């Protein structure tokens, strides 16, 4: 039985969902005086986050109905904090760095999780991570350099809850055997609670509606910027159910080069030569850690 | 389902001995990294005692006699300086697969020869085939509306374990697919109770029947249990015990 879908789905839903997000937030709006920049990270995150949670509850209603979630509710509100924290750090940093920059950061997802294993519980690693880490600094460094700006902090922060996430998220699957579809269902559950009282408490709300109001074409966009998200997650699971985790791996690593690769050139930046190279070091820095699991 | 096998049967020591058991799974229990092992001591006429949860996890009051050990489909568990005490059955369990399985149990013997729940069973003695029953398991000290589980178990003679069904405190109830069409687990929150509901018990059912207390953590748990009730099913009739 071939399996070109799955793959293809996750390449042509994740492909199209990075593109609708550069699209919402760097997109250009209005002229002269009436560049109104899209501040509105809140509003965007929840709607993404409540598109995900009816899906999510959808795949649930459809497959392992009769699995039983372990996982105490309390659990779930703990990891969705630093799961919605790191969104909206991550998008409101395209709102200062361009759409590479952001998405290299989200590249580095192994350095916060392998600082902290290594020198905060004080566990050695082999040598393959200790250089994966080095590799990917100074492709990131060589790419960055042509107080310090809001979106390379940002950035930072997005960093930190990422990996904040994911040991929480490690340590609930672990002692509770928490399933994927469930998982994702509870955290987006509660990152869309926490998010709408936060933005109808702050107001933007309202003034997302204004913006709306001004621009009517942006609603089309935030949608389908939703959908995919929420597409690119459903067809992960289903290269599971189709074949064992051993395709999960290797699509997973295929599209964090795949991902970055289509926004570095695909894009069509205006990036320098200068430039293009340390995303050429990076990338022979990225991959290289999953060349020894 | 899964097939728990303890190799040793009957296990002779000494005093002061280091004794090794050994029970092997059917499939691999490893789930991500985690080992879903369970371990529990019956003395005889006793409700089993829950020892360990995955590989070498004691249970908090457990003597530091006791160790697991091993991962994927063998596993072992460790007593270094055996006492009196230990001397009892032990039981394997795995908490893999929504059927909950225990392994068939080794039993040691000696050469030369308010802070907790009360959970108490009730329910007909002997029974006539093809007549529907129920038992009850009322709660004291403790409210079954609050997070912990409550399962019904039950050990045919022979001392073989059979898991036979579960309740959340959510309401959530699971049942073991061979059981599903035969039994139903129910639960009345006012007198702090539960009941379970078997249709036409046949003589195979003849078995003591345990309500557990039990908390979820790397696998199922059955930390409380009761005192246990024993249900005889046959077409003749007993007395003077
Ligand atoms: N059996 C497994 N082995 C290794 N990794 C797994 C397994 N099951 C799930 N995962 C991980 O869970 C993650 C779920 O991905 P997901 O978070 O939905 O993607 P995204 O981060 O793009 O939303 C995958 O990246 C995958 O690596």
């Amino acid at each position: 039985l071939r399996l070109p879908l799955c793959f293809l789905g996750v390449f042509v839903c994740y492909f199209y969902y990075g593109i609708l997000q550069a699209k919402i937030t760097r997109g250009k709006y209005g002229e002269g005086a009436k560049q109104e920049t899209f501040t509105f990270a809140l509003t965007l995150v929840f709607i993404q986050c409540v598109i995900n949670a009816v899906f999510a509850k959808i795949l649930i209603q459809f497959f392992d109905t009769a699995r039983v979630d372990h996982t105490r509710s309390w659990l779930y509100a703990a990891c969705s904090i630093s799961y919605l924290g790191a969104m909206v750090s991550s998008n409101s940093a395209l709102q200062f760095v361009n759409y590479p920059t952001q998405v290299l950061g989200k590249s580095c997802k192994p350095i916060p999780v392998m600082l902290l294993g290594v020198t905060l519980l004080k566990k050695k690693y082999p040598l393959a991570k200790y250089l994966c880490v080095l590799l990917i600094v100074a492709g990131v460094a060589l790419f960055m350099y042509k107080t310090v700006g809001y979106g390379e902090l940002l950035l930072l922060l997005s960093l930190t809850l990422d990996g904040l996430t994911g040991v929480s998220q490690d340590h609930m699957r672990a002692h509770y055997q928490t399933g994927s579809n469930h998982m994702m269902l509870n955290i987006n559950l509660w990152s869309t609670l926490l998010l709408g009282m936060g933005i109808l408490f702050t107001g933007e709300l309202w003034e997302f509606l204004s913006f709306a109001e001004r621009y009517p074409a942006i609603i089309y966009n935030i949608l389908l910027f939703g959908l995919t998200s929420a597409l690119g997650q459903s067809f992960i699971f289903m290269t599971v159910v189709y074949f064992g985790p051993l395709t999960c791996s290797i699509i997973t690593t295929t599209r964090k080069f795949f991902t970055i690769l289509a926004s570095v050139i695909l894009f069509a930046n205006p990036i320098s030569p200068m430039q293009w190279v340390g995303t050429v070091l990076v990338f022979l820095g990225l991959g290289l850690d999953a060349k020894f699991g | 389902d899964i097939v728990m096998t303890q190799s040793p049967a009957s296990l002779t020591v000494s005093l002061g001995q280091s004794v090794t058991i050994s029970c092997r799974a059917s499939e691999n229990v490893e789930y991500y990294g985690t080992s879903l092992m369970q371990w529990y001591q019956q003395k005889p006429g006793q409700p089993p005692k829950f020892l360990i949860y995955g590989a070498s996890n004691i249970e908090s009051g457990v003597p530091a006699r006791f160790s697991g050990s091993g991962s994927g489909t063998d596993f072992s568990l460790n007593i270094h300086p055996v006492e009196e005490d230990d001397i009892a059955m032990y039981f394997c369990q795995q908490s893999r697969k929504v059927p909950y399985t225990f392994g068939s149990g080794t039993k040691l013997e000696i050469k030369g020869s308010s802070g907790e729940v009360q959970l108490q069973e009730s329910g007909p003695g002997l029974v006539k085939p093809s007549q529907s029953l129920s038992l009850t398991c009322s709660v004291t000290g403790y409210s079954i509306t609050s997070d912990y589980y409550w399962n019904w178990i039950r050990q045919f003679p022979g001392n073989k374990l059979e898991w036979m069904a579960y309740i959340r405190y959510d309401g959530t109830s699971d049942y073991n697919p061979s059981l599903k069409n035969r039994i139903s687990i129910t639960r009345d929150t006012s007198k702090n109770q539960f009941f379970l509901k078997l249709n036409s018990v046949a003589t195979e059912d003849t078995a003591t029947y345990y309500c557990a207390r039990a908390y979820y953590y790397d696998g199922i748990n059955f930390d409380y249990w009761g005192q246990g009730t024993t249900l005889t099913v046959s077409s003749e009739n007993l007395y003077f015990q």
